[PDB]
Parts: C-alpha cells; sequence; structure tokens
RNA sequence: AUCAGGACAUUAUCAUGUAGAGAAUAGGUAGGAGCAAUCGAUGCAAGUUCGCUAGGACUUGUUGAUGCGAAAGGUGGAAUA
RNA sequence: GGCGAAGGCGAAAACUUAGGCCAUUACUGACGCUUAGGCUUGAAAGUGUGGGGAGCAAAUAGGAUUAGAUACCCUAGUAGUCCACACCGUAAACGAUAGAUACUAGCUGUCGGGGCGAUCCCCUCGGUAGUGAAGUUAACACAUUAAGUAUCUCGCCUGGGUAGUACAUUCGCAAGAAUGAAACUCAAACGGAAUUGACGGGGACCCGCACAAGUGGUGGAGCAUGUUGCUUAAUUCGAC
RNA sequence: GGGGAUGUAGCUCAACUGAUAGAGCACCUGAUUUGCACUCAGGAGGUUGAGGGUUUGAGACCCUUCAUCUCCACCA
RNA sequence: GGUUCCAUGGUGUAGUGGAUAACAUAUCUCCCUGUCACGGAGGGGUUGCGGGUUCGAUUCCCGUUGGAACCGCCA
C-alpha cells in the first residue's frame, strides 16, 4: 500500500577495532541521547574483557554476537482464532539487528553491579553458548522447529 | 487408473498423474454431496457451459 | 523378507493413512499421522503426510524391498507429498495407480453443512 | 477309543548372565597357585548365545605343533590353572 | 442436445403401446377452432392396509458455539425416502407469456426427414437456440417460436390491509382441497421499471505512523492543570 | 478373628525384586487470544509411613509396629 | 391438636462435628465500543430471636417466632 522501499543510512566503520558492528550496538545501548556515555560504558567493558578472558576483545565479541544470532523468525498470522505462526528466513541486516537488540535487553536486567560489568559478563557469557541470549534464541528456534508444518503458507 | 512409470524417469509419471487425479477428484467430490435432481442438473449444465465458452476462445 | 509388494496410501481430507502390504493382502506394517504424534487439526496438513511416509518408508526399507506398487487413495490435500517422500527415500516406484472409491450413482451422500 | 493344542510338574539337556574399579559381561563357590598337547597347539573365516549393542560363550570352516598374565600379574564386595 | 399436452423421461433386454416429421399423380369432401358443465392425467410432502429397509435423515438424545441456541457445526437417530393396491389433487405445476389461423427484413448455430453422392459443405420441408431493423412497450425488453399487424373461443382482473380469513356448500378416513365475502381501517401499497447517491461481515485497483519493524511513552505512585459529579450564599458563563 | 493389600510431590499413581528418587494432573512464569480454553517452553513439589537389620550401598529385600483400603467365617 | 425439616450477603444455595464461612447471579470501579448489550481487569458485601454450656457458639443444648412437609382413625 506503499509501493516504495525505504532508504538506508550508513552504518559507519567502527573507530577503534574497525568493526562496524560496534557502532550499531553503541546506538542500541544508547539512552537519553548520550553518544558519549554509551561509548564509555561499552569501551570500558572491553578493558574488563582483556583483564578477564586474556584474549582479543573483538574476537570474543564476534564469537558471542554471531553465536547468539538466530536463523528463523516466526511471523504472527491470525485468521480466526489465536495465531498460526510462519517461519521465514531473515535477511542478513535484520539478522545482526536482533542479536544486538537482544544482547542489550538481557544486559540491563542482570543481578550484577554497574551495567559496565553487567554488559561485560553478558558478552563473555554468550561466547560459551550458556547465557540468557542463548535461551531466547533457543526458544524461538524450537518454536520454529515445532512450527515447521505451516511454513509453506505465508500470505 | 494404472499408469506405468516406464522406469526411465519419475517426474513424467507425476506429470500424467496430476491430470488423471484432477479428473478423478471431480467425480470423487461430486459423489460426496446430495443436491436435488433439479440442482444436480444445474451443476452439470453449469460445468458444460463454462467448459464450452472457455473452449470457444482457445479454438 | 520380500522384494516386491504394495503400499496403500489413503489421504482423507481430515487424516492420512499409509499401509505397506504384501503383493496380495497381509499388510506388514502401518503408520498414520496420529501415530506420529500430531493431533487435532495438524493431521490434515501435507507436511504431516510426508512425515508419516518417511517413517514407514524407513521401517520397510530396513526390512528389505526394492519394487513397490503404490496404490494411491483418498482426496485429501497432501496426496503428493507422501509420494515424493518415498522417492527421496529411494524405493523403486513402479505404478501410480489410483483407487479412490467412485460410485456409479449408488447410495445417497449426506446433506451439506451450511 | 483316537488326534491337536497349550496350562503345570518333570525326566535328560549347560552356555546363559553385564556396579564402578579391575585391561575384563564378575552368575555365586573353581578345591587351589600352574595347567592342558591325536584326552591334540596356534591361526583366521561362517552361524548362533544375548545384549548393559561394548562384549560374551558355543558350533561350523581353515586345521596343525605350543598355547593358557582369567595359574603365577591385575583390581575389587564379589577374581582369576 | 432428443421425446411427451403438462408433471416427467438416461445401466441392458423382451412384450404391449402412444404421438410426431417428410413426400404423396390416392380417398372422403368442411367432417374444422375454442370449450361453461363433465371426464382423464397431475412433482414432492402426507394418509390406509401388507411387505421392505443398505445409505440418508424431519421428530428426538447428547457434545459444541453462544449473553441465551428449542438453530447454523459434529456423533447417534424413528417416521419417511423403496414396492403392490387404495386415496390426497396442491407447487416459483414458470417461457411468471391460453389455444387456433394468415402476414411481416436479415444473419449465425444445431437436430430430423427428403434431393445429390466420401464426409464436409449446397438446397428444400420442419423442431429447438443466439443476434438483430421496421413495429410494440412506462421502461426492462419482445421481435417470424412476438409481448408486432388482425380474427375466433375460453379463463381471469377492478386500490392496500382485513384475507385466501369467517359462514354456508361439495369432495376427502385424515391433514385438507375447491368456492369465497363482509363489518372495520389507510391514502396510499413488503405497487412495476429506471436514475443519482449512500451502504454491503460484494468484488478490482490505489493511498496516510494505519497495520507491520523499532524507539520512547500513557493506563500503576506523588504533584500541577482542566473537566464530570456533589456541595455551598455563590462555587459566573461557554466548549461535551 | 484369618488371609491379601497399600503409605513415593499439593492431588492421584509408575516404579524397579537392590545401584535414577520418577510420570501425569493441580500451582507459577514465558510464547499465544476478542476473550474462555486448547496448544507450546521452563520450573519447582518428597526421612519413598515409622522402627530395626541385609548389602559395599536403599525407599525397595526381610522382621516388627502405626494408620487406611480390601476382602474372606461366624447357635453366648 | 400432634410430629419431623428449614431460617447464611440483595436473590438462589454450600460448608463448619466448637477456634475457618465460600459458589453463582446481582452491585461498584476501570478497559471495551459512535453508543449500549455482550466481553476483559479489579474491587467490594453474610449465620431468625432468646437463653444456657465452653476460655470461645452459626455449629452444642433448651425455649420463642416465621415458612413448609406429614399425620389426626375405630365406632
Ligand atoms: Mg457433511
Ligand atoms: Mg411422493
Ligand atoms: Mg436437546
Ligand atoms: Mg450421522
Ligand atoms: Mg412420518
Ligand atoms: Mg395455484
Ligand atoms: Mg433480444
Ligand atoms: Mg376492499
Ligand atoms: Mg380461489
Ligand atoms: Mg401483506
Ligand atoms: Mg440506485
Ligand atoms: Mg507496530
Ligand atoms: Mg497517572
Ligand atoms: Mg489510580
Ligand atoms: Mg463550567
Ligand atoms: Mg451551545
Ligand atoms: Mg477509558
Ligand atoms: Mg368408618
Amino acid at each position: 500500500m506503499r509501493k516504495n522501499r525505504a532508504p538506508k543510512r550508513t552504518v559507519l566503520p567502527d573507530p577503534v577495532f574497525n568493526n562496524t558492528l560496534v557502532t550499531r550496538i553503541i546506538n542500541v545501548i544508547m539512552e537519553d541521547g548520550k553518544k558519549g556515555l554509551a561509548q564509555r560504558i561499552l569501551y570500558g567493558a572491553f578493558d574488563l574483557i582483556e583483564q578477564r578472558t586474556k584474549e582479543k576483545p573483538l574476537t570474543v565479541f564476534e564469537r558471542a554476537v554471531g553465536n547468539v544470532m538466530p536463523r528463523l523468525e516466526l511471523r504472527v498470522r491470525r485468521i480466526a482464532g489465536s495465531n498460526y505462526q510462519v517461519p521465514t528466513e531473515v535477511p542478513q541486516d535484520r539478522k545482526i539487528a536482533l542479536a544486538l537488540r537482544w544482547i542489550a535487553m538481557f544486559a540491563r536486567k542482570r543481578h550484577e553491579k554497574t551495567m559496565l560489568e553487567k554488559i561485560a559478563n553478558e558478552i563473555i557469557d554468550a561466547s560459551n553458548n550458556t547465557g540468557a541470549a542463548i535461551k531466547k534464541k533457543d526458544d524461538t528456534h524450537k518454536m520454529a522447529e515445532a512450527n515447521k508444518a505451516f511454513a509453506h503458507m505465508r500470505w | 487408473p494404472k499408469i506405468e512409470v516406464k522406469n526411465d524417469d519419475l517426474e513424467l509419471a507425476l506429470k500424467k498423474f496430476k491430470r488423471v487425479s484432477l479428473e478423478i477428484r471431480r467425480l470423487a467430490q461430486r459423489h460426496e454431496y446430495h443436491l436435488r435432481k433439479g440442482m444436480r442438473l444445474r451443476e452439470k449444465r453449469k460445468i458444460a457451459q463454462k467448459k464450452r465458452r472457455k473452449f470457444r476462445n482457445m479454438v | 523378507n520380500v522384494s516386491s509388494g504394495i503400499i496403500h496410501v489413503s489421504c482423507s481430507p481430515n487424516n492420512t493413512i499409509v499401509s505397506a502390504s504384501d503383493p496380495g493382502g497381509n499388510v506388514l506394517c502401518w503408520a498414520s499421522s496420529g501415530t506420529m504424534g500430531f493431533k487435532g487439526s495438524r493431521k490434515k496438513t501435507p507436511y504431516s503426510a510426508g512425515i508419516a511416509a518417511d517413517k514407514v518408508a524407513k521401517t520397510v526399507k530396513e526390512m528389505g524391498m526394492a519394487t513397490v506398487k503404490l496404490f494411491v487413495k483418498g482426496t485429501g490435500r497432501g496426496k503428493d507429498t507422501a509420494i515424493r517422500s518415498f522417492a527421496n527415500a529411494g524405493l523403486s516406484i513402479t505404478e501410480i495407480n489410483e483407487k479412490t472409491p467412485i460410485p456409479h450413482n449408488g447410495c445417497k451422500p449426506p446433506k451439506r453443512p451450511r
């Protein structure tokens, strides 16, 4: 009903590790329109990652985020009662987006201390396939596997 | 309604089997519902008219 | 223990049935959407018919037959998914004969729900 | 009177068989501490035993002159001719 | 597409039997059309007696849905649907167009008989359809199978509701059928056709932070402000 | 009185003749509704009645008690 | 006249073997809709009277009201 495809703004290559993805997650943890604050928090977590995992921070971050990243997406389609779901293959741009959105949401709910250490633990906790983001990805995947039958009819 | 596979390929069998089943399904579904005799003649007459008019323009 | 045989595949609009049988009578194994674990409305979806065919195909292939006459039946919706399921299993489909009961104007069918 | 069937008793049939640990299927006791050799080594092939799908013992085929660390060595509740 | 006056008639065969089309150098010589009364037939449902009953399903029972469901859905389920003999005689029994006769452009199909002789196609005589001018109609439309130009005969109509009701009569075992008003009431009628809009849990197409994808909020707490209600001497009036 | 049973989670019942403490429904959160439910994911809930012994070990095997369930005989 | 039963929220009914009172409808507030019904969330409201026993009575006991159900015969 629109017939027009929206444009896309540049993602920008990261300014430190030269890994674009850092800028996206920075904007995701953004609150109150604070570019500065968000950068400080996030970059500080890498210093803790060095101090803790004794490995390169960019490598740990890619291994956590790429692993949390899902494959199937279940789109709600109601006809008469409740909704029968439809599993569809997500594009690559949106693929990365759900992982970053999910990483931040479970980071701001942990029982830990300052979100600096909170988000640091979440990223290190997702590199070993044992965390909160994993369970979410597992749950949506299992629903899709359960709902493999209705995949042929989409709309 | 036997159709031999010929054992040369499989698809060809289903390309003929699709047609055979569709004409088979028409009568199979027809002798599923009871219409009065007047209504039964109406659907028979209805299908013939559709097929006729459609056949006129491809010939 | 038999090389050739018959597999009746009935596809009701509400459910499906796949019966593997000897060239004459005496079915050797059977499977259905209900026995797979699907319940209620999902039993009438072509995907379930393909799933039922895969298990029965696996069971009977370990028993060891090559040539299969496929007696397709019913007027459901997943009438071709089970056929294709056997083909990817690799059994030799020899005939695609159809034996859905057709009447010659015998017995009055039930009333139409409206 | 006869036939067929399974009930439950058997005459008579001996592998079975699965804590960890132990190299091990450990069914319980081999009395014990080396013993078997046409009272026939050893070898690998086929079937079967049952399964704790790893392994088990047994039969058949090769079949011939040293095997048996299941005697002595091993750990274990249970043990090595 | 065919047949029959209509209802209706579709596996195969036998027997009995009805009507129709074409050509007639044959025959009778107006013996023809219509039809009040009368007679015959007349879908399905229903009735009476005796058989039959696989499937289906009024009535009925249960499970659902629902605010309620004596309904739509599902599972059961009797009468009935079937046959023979007796009734009932009503249907949107419709081509919503009584029968008969003569005339009035044309084109495209299709069926049967006859003429020619491969069909196919051409012509003649009829049945059944579509398109179409004069003509008719309020319009839609009919248009050689008329709702056109005319004749014969029969049946029927005279505003709507009361009302196809009531009484009387005839038929019927029964339900009922035929016939059929009035008192009272209204200015019109669930009148006909067509036009412009609106609407549709009717289609087709196209738009907007509409949905979808996100972000931050509101509805929960405290406070500021406005409104409703209540009160008061007044809580000025308006905006809903 | 005699025989046979049982006691395992909040509610019922499996176990397994000795080596797992389980299944289902109730309760709770998540996905999901117009709701009500159905469905789907996760989670807890136990001296395995008590007492004694077996076995290297037990809830189980045995012995004895407590409680309920069954039965199955009855001339004071 | 005699005997048995009952009295619980606004209306229809459960429980309590003394220590405790719920269900539905109805009612109220808020979503819901142009509005209303229906729907959703949340909120609320209870032992006929008397008199004894008990530390404590809706419950246990005896009386007093109201409403029912049974009987009231032989001559
Ligand atoms: Mg039906
Ligand atoms: Mg009839
Ligand atoms: Mg009922
Ligand atoms: Mg039925
Ligand atoms: Mg009847
Ligand atoms: Mg009439
Ligand atoms: Mg016309
Ligand atoms: Mg009048
Ligand atoms: Mg009349
Ligand atoms: Mg009227
Ligand atoms: Mg109009
Ligand atoms: Mg949205
Ligand atoms: Mg507020
Ligand atoms: Mg508030
Ligand atoms: Mg004011
Ligand atoms: Mg005003
Ligand atoms: Mg509101
Ligand atoms: Mg007396």
